[PDB]
């Protein structure tokens, strides 16, 4: 998910 | 003081600007910090907080949608802004994806971000 | 589209939104009063381009509960999705954080749950 | 509270 | 009035025994009934509530596991009994997931459960 | 399991829990003032079998708010996992409900987090 | 599938 | 409330 991606 | 970039401890970026009229406006920019990795942004804080030390309340959502691609979700973000030395912006989110009715029940994740504006 | 309008819950409140091609939600929030002094801005963005397949539309809003009449320092977050049909409703989680001190930011924030529907 | 105000 | 058999709105079943002492224990049987479906609850309410016409607080936990399956995750319901005509139980739950340290933001969810003494379809 | 023992939030209350082989949790919180009006009763359930790859334990307790001393006529129920190693830690999300009357529900529960480790 | 569900 | 106090 966007919110987390590294 | 709210206005300006904020980082979150993971990695993303938050810019935001808040107006006269109690709007939040920005985009928040994740990890990767990519053209593809920019959403905006839309919320609202107290523009008039209590003096006696309290932090001014806010919120802000971002659906994770833009150009290049959709998550089929929605994040919002609550809480307060805390200024001074070392300010900081502490929030509990709720990100809600698009679920089937027999899915929804299992639709919304919960969990916590604290901002500063030192990365 | 179908979520442009105006949606009640059970406790009394209204709420009216245009939903923007864009992914904006705009509107205003008014509680059971229904006074001008009960009338509070609110924004929040939508999945402008949702899965066709039964899925519902992720949304979320914020509201700030100050106006031009009076200011309860808080503001309130609502997370949810849009499930239209015959029984069109909003089914969402909210989140109400009261500016506090740092002491005292245990009780900042409520949880809880609303229903919007578009028949009162 | 004004979100629940009767 | 805690003691009893309770039903959410999807169906699952709460079989609890409210303790003088403040202890809650019991069985969750989830909407499919069968004994694999079957999976310890233990917890506490308050055992001298307000006579102000206030609630019983309360809350439990399940750990999805049992002999027959284990999802690595539990859930706690945290609420309010209310009493009268219809009793209910009013609760908001959290389900965590165990996970490693990169995929914790995906380890918690949220919702709500009412629970009453008879059966929705 | 490597649960078992003392653990302190930074807010400075400690918690001890005995894992048992069974998956209960039991054990007593005892806030920050330290006395004998702070201890409660604390019981919950956790994964005794947990995945080998890294994953966390995950795990849950509730404490009534009621002794023998006061009544605070709530309870929180903390929902987590154990993270083992060096620096152990248990890491939570919580909700502490309160009895209230109906007109009054929606201030009945709070919501936060804690982070419980070894050492104070 | 979860087993609350 | 005796979690924070």
């Amino acid at each position: 998910h966007p919110q987390f991606e590294k | 003081g709210i206005t300006g970039t904020w980082y979150n401890q993971l990695g993303s970026t938050f810019i935001v600007t808040a107006g006269a009229d109690g709007a939040l406006t920005g985009t928040y920019i994740g990890a990767r910090g990519n053209a593809e990795s920019r959403y905006v942004l839309t919320g609202r804080y107290d523009s008039a907080p209590a003096t006696d030390g309290s932090g001014t309340a806010l919120g802000w959502t971002v659906a994770w949608k833009n150009n290049y691609r959709n998550a089929h979700s929605a994040t919002t973000w609550s809480g307060q802004y805390v200024g001074g030395a070392e300010a900081r912006i502490n929030t509990q989110w709720l990100l809600t994806s698009g679920t089937t009715e027999a899915n929804a029940w299992k639709s919304t994740l919960v969990g916590h971000d604290t901002f500063t504006k030192v990365k």
